[PDB]
């Protein structure tokens, strides 16, 4: 009957997310603010009830949702729009309902639903019996509690804004668009994946990097990163030849792969070699460079125009 | 009052100007979190040159 | 055997609905004259009954049905076409039989749909056959309230008229369009949002945003205005300096935030001020410029251009 | 040398973006100078 | 260090050329494993060669 959905969550916190501090405030104010101080909504001044979240895939919206659950410390439930749909062909109303009178159980609590646009439209089909029927209950909850006296906080997500229903629309509070990082964002989330690594010279790097990287997600800065951690992995594999690091301070020898020509270069297999007393190169910049070669921006440009569109059209929005 | 579309409009978009500034001020202010005095000079010089010119 | 389907107060007074004045008094005579006078539907003027709601969302139509249910004093039965579709596998219709009957004890009553069309056609997987006999127990239904004396009321809630069954139109009687707030309503409605807040100069502004509102709906009115009372709330959270307001007449000293320029402008953090010591900013009109500025244009005009075909269509003839 | 003084200049900032949320141009415009300056001291 | 900013451009085009050698290398390493000398040798000349060149 309850169909369990957890809430209890990692720690991704504030500033493990770059920019849009502005959509950081509007999260603290519509959620941790009333908590703190609720005798601010006394009253006509009322929370926020719909947060919409929408832009291109990759850019830390999921990251977003796990931040925000960090940070509020309330019940928080998550949804794929795709979850508890139905068995035996018009059962489907019964979890929706009970779902809802669990969200009204445990004040204040936040549900988030990933992907809302499967849940959209209309032509036939589901459109005219079965998502139809689950569409139309979906908004007699989600205003049925919200205006009044409410307890949750309804946050969607959507990559296709533009095939949101109308009435749903209608029906939803607060847009906030996700725009590709700028050069800022970009920098911070180099310095965040920077790791243990020796991070060869300062963060001016960063930043010359951050430039260089244009159009990118978070995601794609990811596996750029994880490509270039590998790269020493990689020489490790390729050298038979390695040499001693370990200066009179340390316990044991320590030794790291190098050129053939190189003072005490012997050459057996990395294989052969202990974990402790293998030193993996340092992390320089070439490394990152080759990183940035292998992996192509991953966006066409086709997709930023209905997301553009969609923008001028309703944008940083209330509705 | 002096207006209360035409003036009123300008006076939003200077409104607009101002607001642009202080994000600027405010994506000076997280760059300075994690120490990256370049692009805190820009944003805060930017924002400075738009409060020169209003 | 009852299956109780929600029924409640709403505190929704005819005044808290600004504007359509001339459907506000169409349903005066709709249900309150009836119930009135009943000695005055004798003859050839009628007990008109099955009245649409039609329109674009974020209306108020939810509102106005909940503005009657408070006014009128007549039982009001509220429930959703997905509501108790089936258990099995078998047997369903039962309970809208009992449901008919129940509102038939519980005179005069009411019955809300809202989302009528969620109800229609012609498709298979379960509308062909199994909702088929539920679209017609409807239909017998709502052929019997008309029979004999009427106590019952259906009022239809729909955004998509043009996708509700015919054959329920043809049964069905009143029609009335629900458009966007003209001028006037938007006015009123800014005015009904204020309430207890400092109201600022005259009603010059609240005809200016009135006028500078064009095509949104209530719904949108109120997003801009939680957002402008969020605004003096935004104007604490940033905030060094304060400064006292209140005399030493007043209870005690009250402390506003103010630009380091201020004289008497003391500095420190909002967390650091008590509840009642701490002067919230006045609502100013920038801060409804600003709210406005978080809202674009809301307005798809090909659903306009469709409830201008259907209410030209369907509508002006009885059907 | 380098701490304190980016706290400095964080407050200028602070300063300054509540001046501008009070329209006080020619204060923000002295706190941003201030911040400046400031940040090409270091 | 003063820190450079268009010879990282070059750098990249360095990493190309002896990323290419290193390509070439292990072609001819294919080669010689079912002992294709004439592709092997052809293949390494054209590394020495651009080597030379770079
Ligand atoms: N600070 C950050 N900002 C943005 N993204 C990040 C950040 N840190 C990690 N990520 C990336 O976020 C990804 C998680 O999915 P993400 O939230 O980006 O998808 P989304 O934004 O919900 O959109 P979609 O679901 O359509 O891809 C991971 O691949 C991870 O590398
Ligand atoms: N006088 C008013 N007129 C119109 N809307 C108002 C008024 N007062 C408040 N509202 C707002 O209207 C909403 C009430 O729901 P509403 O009746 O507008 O939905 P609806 O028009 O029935 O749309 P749908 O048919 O899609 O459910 C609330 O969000 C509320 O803030």
């Amino acid at each position: 009957l309850s169909s369990a959905i957890l809430s209890e969550k990692p720690n991704v916190k504030w500033e493990d997310v770059a920019g849009l501090e502005g959509a950081k405030e509007a999260l603290k104010e519509a959620v941790i603010l009333p908590v703190k101080f609720p005798h601010l909504f006394k009253g006509n001044r009322k929370p926020t009830s719909g947060i919409l979240l929408y832009g291109p895939p990759g850019t830390g919206k999921s990251y977003l949702a796990k931040a925000v659950a960090t940070e509020a410390n309330s019940t928080f439930f998550s949804v794929s729009s795709s979850d508890l749909v139905s068995k035996w062909m018009g059962e489907s109303e019964k979890l929706v309902k009970q779902l809802f009178a669990m969200a009204r159980e445990n004040k204040p609590s936040i549900i988030f639903i990933d992907q809302v646009d499967a849940l959209t439209g209309t032509r036939g089909e589901g459109e005219s019996e079965a998502s139809r029927r689950i569409k139309t209950e979906l908004l007699v909850q989600m205003n049925g509690v919200g205006n009044d006296s409410q307890g949750v906080l309804v946050l969607g997500a959507t990559n296709i804004p533009w095939q949101l229903d109308s009435a749903i629309r209608r029906r939803f509070e607060r847009r906030i668009y996700i725009p590709l990082p700028d050069l800022a964002a970009r920098t911070t989330m180099f310095e965040i994946n920077v790791g243990d690594t020796p991070c060869v010279l300062t963060k001016e790097d960063y930043r010359t990097l951050g430039a260089m990287t244009e159009g990118y997600s978070g995601s794609d800065i990811a596996v750029v990163v994880k490509d270039a951690l590998m790269q020493p992995i990689r020489k490790i594999q390729s050298a038979t030849h390695f040499k001693d690091v370990s200066t009179e301070d340390d316990e044991t020898r320590k030794l790291t792969p190098c050129s053939p020509g190189d003072d005490g270069a012997i050459e057996m297999s990395w294989t052969d070699i202990e974990a402790d007393e293998l030193k993996e190169p340092d992390l320089t910049i070439k490394d990152f460079l080759k990183a940035i070669k292998s992996t192509r921006p991953t966006v066409n440009e086709d997709d930023l125009l209905k997301q553009e569109q969609f923008t001028r059209d309703f944008g940083q929005e209330g509705n | 009052k002096s207006y209360t579309k035409d003036e009123l409009t300008k006076i939003m978009d200077r409104a607009s100007k101002i607001e642009q500034i202080q994000k600027l001020a405010k994506y000076a202010i997280s760059a300075l979190n994690y120490e990256d005095l370049p692009t805190a000079k820009d944003e805060l010089t930017k924002a400075l040159d738009l409060l020169n010119s209003i």
